């Protein structure tokens, strides 16, 4: 749960719940889908060559052929690659009817599936984890460094510093300025103010 | 005396007290009401509040520096 | 054009009035309300080959409330300024015995001159103005809130309401348009009220520094 | 017919030439949002996928092969030119473009815990690490021994 | 000029110490009056004599896990002075 | 505008390790061709505009 | 979670299904883009005809320009309207659109229409290779599609010349997207400086760290800006027939009254004058109060954000105390009255029982309090809304206690608060507002104003014409001139200096024939005339805008270099309007020729043949939009707009644009800061800052209350000079070294200090 | 990377296949790197004698 993975068209997207093959929504002759990617990404974005790839994948994978999507081949209108699927028996245009995994009940509107190659980024969530408590510092500057397990924690940089003063919070200012990163008492002499 | 200061009690004042109360409590401080299936520090006091009987009093300073000095129970609860 | 001289002039002459007026010292509304043509009657059609001389707009005014303390514009003739001429006008005015007066120099002053006004430093003030400036009635444009002043005691009371040091007021800088239209001196509150949308009217004072 | 012109002197040899080496792995790049095309070629200097085929022996920091690369089922006429149906990077997935649970709003993807079980996209990460003898010390030895 | 100031009434560079010498003459109130405030500043206290040398820890000793210790830069200046002050 | 004296529109050139910019004609002489007549050919090829 | 189950029991997905369209919309579509070939084809020949007439205003390149991105933004549109048309109620694309969760009604167009113009600069693809777009098209090409406009459609794909321009359309915008990035925290990290430490103190005074009173009463109302929202004031809008008819309370009908109310009220409302006089009393106070809002809000807006909401308070009582709208008042009118002022009582910003405290209080709630006259006035309260007794009174204690509790709270950091919330937008606005001459607004221009940099990318005045010239373009046109700078080069149309040893010398005749009247009168050519002389021939077009006499430009040249310059003027019906001027001829009685060459050069630049010299260029547009039309409160009492022409000018020296005649000296402004603080003082500059602000965050659409406004327009015109408030600007500051060893200098600052 | 404007960065119309048109990074470097298209062929250099 979190890797980056993303299409050949532009469009990249983290995995937020992985479930297994008997609670997902499952075709009629059993083919449950390996990655559901939103409907709402392809919109503002017109990714439109993503979902003719899906449709092509299809007809290709029921014709068994490498189907070719030359960026100008004028054989492959939407439509005559859609006529080719319709003989296979699938809805002209790709849609085929599912069924909702958990209750068994068919989902009323029918779910676009199809075959689409997606590619897995290597930026991984392991890479990114960084976590600190009671950590690592460095003796000269007193202020935390970083040891083993990335240890380092992150920064209250200005900008965080100011909307912390904009909310009102006196407290957590303090303690995330002074108490987190370096607490000292230091006894001093009271009628002049040098160290004593 | 002469309070020119607003009778409710600011938004920020309803929050260091709150947090105030709690550390006397946690730290085995009388309680003011009672507190019924409750161990929660914060749910202890933000209660007392709801009362009106927390044992503080604060001083708000003026800006020309004059300590007008309301208490708990005077100050209106502005939730 | 010399008609145009005689357009200008009366515009000039009609806003100084007006200033006086606001400024509190006495002036008829008729005069403020005397129209380019009554000018061109009264003065004559141009100071160029004309009847008005470039002297006699120069007029005497004192404070409604006070008829001890008056002001004198004096239009300098002279498009350019000499000490000497003001000081000729400063022994008119010594005359006079009224310390307060204004000269309306047409374009330019000797660098001297302006130090000289401020050599009489507590003598008979005197106060310059461009001819060009006084054209427009600033206090008429749209951005311009209505400055109004304040006597010394309502500046003692104001300090005590906010319980507020002086310094600590806004500060508004006497040499800026307003205040000498309003003829500010250092130390003096001038409140401005003006209209803003959140709630109807906010007067804001500032005092000068 | 009624020429734009009649004097072409030069014509072109197929115009999906005029896109690199990074390009023309995306098929039906024209349909697609020109913005989200050039994403997409920096997401794949992001894919893995294996890497060169001597993986065994070399031994590079960072470097992450993949359990099973597939060709692509839709592929563009020119990818073959670039060594793609002996080095792919991915697999075809039946990817269903649809509103499930929630979990896939705001580009997540839902994925089946049988097919990564499966071997649907397990990879290796190898990582290399170098430690070098030194003998910079007059007397400082750095020897190599059971501490 | 770079590090010494001379002065022509005759031209001869300022001594340390007679500069210090004349503030030491320094009257307080003229120091009030320069804008110095005498009782936590004064023209005489200004010119150096006694180097406050920072503490060991403004200064740490950086032993790179028992190679040795290196020594922490600062220290190096110190020392230098030293050695020369010594001579 | 400023002065440049009462010429104007003058063409100048700055050149490799100089100082201050050089009127072109004199860079024109002093590589040679001195008659203005060869400068004004080299430059502009037909004197009928 | 419930609507996310109804998505489990249905389900939404969008597929090519949705993407494609019956096949009369795709030739429907076709037809409207052969129209634009065809119609562009007609622009291109009228032009490469010379037929094509030259546009107000504008250079012929350009209008074939604007005629011709007419034509296509038409087609986009048009053949837009179809393609929305298609899409059933099960179009998967339309459903998103219409909940607003995502995509665009223009997105729709492009996925099942025609992609549009693509374009580069805000132009058409530019000829970058000689004359041509890209190689394939033949040169001089002002084909549409050839330019940029990419016809086909995404699902129908992109041809390879469409596509290159395309990717180029797209480029910018990625450009912008680093440009954006970086500006991100650039203004707010240098203003919450400036406004690091401003707080509501306790007692109300927003006051910086000094204590220096910055702003006497937070926002100048009091209220804190979350519990304000957007009510309609009623009143300043209507007709005045309209005023008294709908608030008034009339005690005659009796039989209204009769429906309206409980008996009981009807015949003592019908009995008592006392009773009567409060109710025209009342109508009076509101009467006076209509005519304080008409110029409190001049214009004409009738949106506040006063806090409690009357309206739906009413709303909310109805509900929860039942009242019947049907049926007769329990209310007497009276209580409305007397419970109005009780309510105004109790609601204080402000708490001193002394005048200079008690003012106050009127001055800052007198808005809502006018509002809370005129919703709970008695008239309305009777007839309108119809409450009862009981609920009357949950209303007028809810009023108070929103309006009580929506005071700011003490200790507020409002300062540091207000620099961040100005600071979104700022990233929100445009890179430099070219398109949407050019305006420069965007993280930018809200820079000239952080830090006051006089110099603008477009310093400009605007110009209300003062009256009778706006409506007469006639008048304006002279007038708008007569500011323009103008000198000999606009105007001339040749000069000369062929030599003329003596007058009758008339190398040319046609100068003879006037040079004879001349020499008719050769006064001073006794002396001498030029030997070799100038002549100087203009042209009637551009002299005829100009309106421009001869005699003027005469007495102007003789005006300045002196009698040393002696020309006569050319007969006006003359044609050939030409001057022929030589040197003194006492002069003539260092080489003149030489001389009169640097003469001409002189005479052309500054002639200065009318106009103040900054000003370069006057464009004149009246507007049609609202933002700027006179607004005039008519006779019978309404808000009504008049088109007059304004003048838009570029430069700025408002002190003589001001002074020139029928110039309105009242509503003319600058669209520059420093000008406004040299000619109208620093309380004008406080206000101008704030519109200028305003104008830069409406043209997203965005809002700001004027709360943030304020105080960021207050904070900075506060010491009373305009003082920069980038890290420069403010680096000077009053600080304790601690704090002044916050830049860069702590080493030094702290020896110092 | 930042001279104020941003005119190198725009897509030229003379990279009509000297340069892959899609192929732009995002970041400080937008438009100032491009990457070849598959055909182009650099000059090697020869003697022009
Ligand atoms: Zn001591």
């Amino acid at each position: 749960i979190g890797d980056k993975f993303a299409s050949r068209h532009g469009q990249k997207g983290t995995c937020g719940i992985q479930y297994r093959q008997e609670d997902m929504p499952f075709t009629c002759e059993g083919i449950t889908p390996d990655i559901i990617i939103n409907p709402h990404a392809i919109p503002s974005r017109m990714t439109i060559g993503h979902l003719i790839e899906c449709l092509q994948g299809k007809v290709s994978a029921n014709k068994g052929e490498i189907g070719d999507a030359t960026p100008f081949n004028d054989a492959v209108n939407v439509q005559k690659i859609s006529n080719l699927l319709s003989d296979y028996g699938y809805h002209l245009r790709g849609n085929e009817v599912l069924y909702n995994g958990f209750t068994g009940r068919k989902i009323t509107s029918q779910i676009f599936i199809g075959p689409t190659y997606y590619q897995r980024l290597k930026h991984m969530v392991d890479d990114k984890i960084h976590s600190r408590a009671r950590g690592p510092i460095q003796i000269l500057n007193r202020q935390p460094m970083e040891g083993r397990s990335r240890d380092g924690g992150l920064r209250f940089g200005e900008m965080e510093r100011d909307c912390q003063i904009a909310h009102g919070a006196a407290q957590f200012l303090r303690e995330r300025l002074f108490e987190a990163s370096d607490p000292y008492q230091v006894h001093v002499c009271n009628l002049c103010g040098i160290m004593a | 005396q002469k309070r020119i200061t607003t009778p409710y009690m600011t938004k920020y004042e309803r929050a260091r007290v709150l947090g105030t109360r709690a550390l006397q409590i946690a730290m085995c401080a009388p309680v003011m009401v009672e507190l019924e299936g409750e161990t929660d520090p914060l749910l202890i006091a933000m209660k007392e509040l709801k009362a009106r009987k927390i044992p503080i009093i604060i001083r708000r300073y003026l800006p020309d520096g004059s300590y007008e000095d309301w208490g708990v129970d005077e100050l209106i609860i502005s939730d | 054009d010399d008609e145009e001289e005689t357009y200008r002039l009366w515009k000039i002459r009609k806003t100084i009035m007006q200033l006086c007026h606001d400024r509190g010292y006495l002036v008829t509304q008729d005069e403020l309300d005397q129209t380019l043509e009554e000018f061109k009657a009264q003065f004559g059609d141009k100071p160029s080959e004309g009847r008005p001389r470039r002297t006699d707009l120069t007029v005497l005014v004192a404070h409604n409330d006070d008829p001890t303390d008056q002001m004198f514009v004096f239009f300098p003739e002279e498009p350019k300024v000499g000490i000497k001429t003001i000081k000729v006008y400063c022994q008119r005015m010594q005359e006079e015995n009224i310390t307060r007066a204004l000269i309306v120099v047409q374009q330019g002053m000797t660098p001297s001159a302006k130090q000289s006004l401020v050599d009489m430093a507590p003598k008979y003030i005197l106060e310059q103005f461009l001819q060009q400036e006084l054209l427009i009635n600033i206090t008429e444009h749209e951005l311009v809130p209505e400055h109004v002043v304040m006597t010394k005691e309502e500046v003692t009371e104001l300090l005590a309401r906010y319980k507020l040091r002086e310094n600590q007021l806004p500060r508004i800088q006497a040499g800026d348009p307003v205040a000498r239209y309003f003829g500010i001196k250092r130390g003096q509150v001038v409140k401005i009220i003006r209209p803003s949308e959140t709630a109807g009217r906010y007067i804001t004072y500032r005092l000068v520094q | 017919e009624v020429a734009y012109c009649s004097t072409y002197t030069h014509c072109e040899i197929h115009p999906s030439m005029i896109l690199g080496v990074c390009a023309s792995i995306i098929p039906f790049p024209d349909h697609n949002q020109s913005p989200r095309n050039t994403y997409q070629s920096a997401m794949g200097k992001q894919a893995m996928g294996v890497y060169i085929t001597n993986f065994h022996v070399r031994m590079d920091t960072l470097a992450h092969v993949l359990y099973y690369p597939q060709k692509p089922l839709v592929t563009t006429r020119s990818m073959e030119y670039l060594r793609f149906r002996e080095l792919p990077a991915g697999i075809n997935s039946i990817v269903a473009i649809a509103s499930y649970t929630g979990y896939n709003q705001e580009d997540s993807v839902i994925m089946n815990r049988s097919a990564v079980d499966r071997g649907f996209f397990r990879s290796v990460f190898y990582r290399s690490y170098k430690e070098q003898e030194s003998k910079k010390g007059f007397d400082q030895e750095e020897v190599f021994e059971k501490p | 000029s770079g590090l010494e100031l001379y002065a022509e009434w005759k031209k001869i560079l300022l001594s340390p110490e007679r500069v210090h010498e004349i503030f030491k003459r320094i009257s307080d109130e003229e120091c009030f009056v320069l804008g110095m405030e005498p009782r936590y500043a004064r023209p005489e206290w200004m010119i150096v004599t006694v180097l406050p040398v920072p503490p060991l820890s403004v200064r740490p000793a950086v032993v790179m896990q028992g190679s040795a210790r290196n020594q922490d830069d600062l220290t190096h200046k110190l020392a230098d002075i030293v050695k020369i002050n010594n001579q | 505008g400023a002065k440049k004296s009462a010429i104007g529109q003058r063409i100048v050139a700055t050149l490799p390790y100089i100082k201050q910019e050089v009127p072109i004609i004199i860079v024109f002489r002093a590589l040679g061709f001195v008659s203005d007549r060869d400068i004004l050919e080299h430059i502009i090829y037909d004197f009928e505009d | 979670t419930v609507i996310n189950n109804w998505l489990l029991i249905e389900g939404h997905t969008i597929g090519i299904g949705d993407s494609i369209a019956d096949s009369k919309t795709y030739q429907d579509i076709q037809n409207t883009i052969k129209k634009a070939k065809q119609d562009v084809i007609e622009v291109i020949e009228k032009a490469h005809n010379n037929e094509l007439e030259p546009t107000p205003g504008n250079t012929l390149r350009q209008t074939f320009e604007n005629q011709v991105n007419r034509i296509l933004n038409d087609a986009r549109d048009k053949t837009g309207s179809s393609a929305q048309k298609s899409l059933s109620e099960y179009n998967n694309f339309k459903s998103m659109v219409v909940s607003g969760a995502k995509g665009s009604k223009i997105n729709i167009s492009q996925v099942i229409a025609v992609v549009g113009q693509q374009n580069v600069e805000g132009k058409r693809i530019p000829f970058g290779f000689k004359h041509r777009t890209l190689p394939h098209f033949i040169k001089d090409d002002y084909g549409p599609e050839s330019r940029g406009f990419v016809e086909n459609s995404y699902l129908a794909g992109l041809t390879p010349t469409e596509f290159f321009f395309h990717a180029m359309g797209g480029r910018e915008g990625l450009i912008d997207t680093a440009v954006k990035t970086a500006e991100t925290g650039y203004i707010q990290r240098r203003l919450i400086k400036s406004m690091e430490s401003v707080m509501v103190k306790y007692d109300a005074t927003v006051r910086n760290s000094i204590n220096q009173v910055v702003q006497l009463r937070y926002g100048e109302d009091g209220l804190a800006g979350e519990s304000v929202e957007f009510q309609n004031l009623a009143t300043l809008k209507p007709s005045n027939k309209a005023f008294e008819k709908k608030f008034r309370f009339d005690y005659t009908n009796e039989r209204a009254l009769r429906r309206t109310l409980q008996e009981d009220l009807v015949k003592d409302v019908l009995s008592n004058a006392h009773i009567q006089n409060e109710l025209e009393r009342e109508f009076e106070r509101m009467r006076e109060d209509r005519e304080v809002l008409r110029v409190i809000f001049p214009t004409g807006d009738s949106k506040v954000v006063l806090p409690c909401n009357l309206l739906r308070m009413i709303w909310n009582a109805q509900k929860i105390f039942h009242i019947n709208p049907r049926l007769p008042s329990d209310l007497h009118p009276i209580k409305v009255v007397e419970g109005v002022k009780e309510l105004s009582k109790k609601l204080v910003i402000v708490n001193g029982d002394d005048p200079l405290s008690r003012q106050a209080q009127e001055n800052a709630t007198l808005l809502f309090n006018i509002h809370l006259r005129s919703t709970l006035c008695s008239r309305r309260m009777a007839e309108e809304f119809r409450l009862s007794g009981e609920a009357f009174d949950w209303l007028l204690g809810e009023i108070e206690s929103k309006f009580n509790q929506a005071i700011a709270h003490p200790g507020e950091m409002v300062g540091a608060l207000a620099a961040q919330s100005l600071g979104e937008p700022a990233t929100q606005m445009t890179l430099n507002t070219f398109h949407y001459k050019n305006v420069t607004l965007g993280v930018p221009r809200l820079k000239e104003l952080i830090n006051i940099s006089k110099k603008p990318k477009t310093p400009s005045l605007t110009v209300f014409l003062l009256g009778q010239s706006a409506r007469d373009a006639e008048r304006a046109k002279d007038i708008l001139c007569r500011l323009e700078h103008t000198t000999l080069r606009k105007v001339t149309a040749n000069t000369a200096i062929y030599y003329d040893p003596n007058p009758q010398s008339t190398v040319v005749a046609e100068d003879q024939e006037w040079v004879n009247v001349y020499y008719e009168m050769p006064d001073f050519d006794v002396a001498r005339i030029s030997p070799w002389l100038l002549r100087v021939e203009l042209d009637r077009k551009h002299m005829t805008d100009r309106k421009l006499t001869m005699e003027q430009i005469a007495e102007k040249i003789n005006a300045g270099f002196g009698d040393d310059l002696n020309c006569i003027f050319n007969d006006d019906n003359a044609e050939k309007l030409v001057l022929r001027i030589r040197i003194m001829n006492s002069d003539e009685n260092m080489d003149d020729d030489v001389f009169l060459r640097c003469i001409e050069s002189n005479m052309l630049t500054d002639m200065t043949l009318q106009g103040i010299e900054q000003i370069s260029k006057v464009y004149m547009h009246l507007p049609q939009t609202d933002n700027k039309k006179k607004i005039i409160i008519t006779e019978d009492g309404e808000f009504k707009a008049l088109q007059e022409w304004i003048l838009e000018t570029d430069g700025v020296s408002l002190m003589r644009v001001l002074s020139e005649k029928d110039v309105d000296p009242v509503r003319t402004t600058s669209n520059d800061i420093v000008e406004i603080f040299t000619v109208l003082g620093i309380e004008a500059v406080r206000k101008a800052l704030e519109r200028e602000l305003y104008h830069v965050i409406s043209f997203d659409g965005s809002y700001v209350n004027y709360r943030h406004l304020a105080l960021l327009c207050d904070t900075m015109t506060c010491r009373g000079h305009l003082m920069a408030i980038t890290r420069h600007g403010v680096n000077r500051q009053d600080t304790g070294p601690l704090m002044k060893c916050s830049f860069e200098e702590t080493v030094d600052v702290l020896m110092e200090a | 990377r930042d001279g104020k404007l941003a005119k190198p960065r725009q897509l030229h119309n003379t990279l009509w296949g000297m340069v892959c048109p899609a192929e732009t990074p995002e970041g400080h470097a937008v438009g100032l790197v491009k990457n070849l298209a598959l055909m182009a062929y650099i000059s090697v250099g020869s003697q022009p004698s």
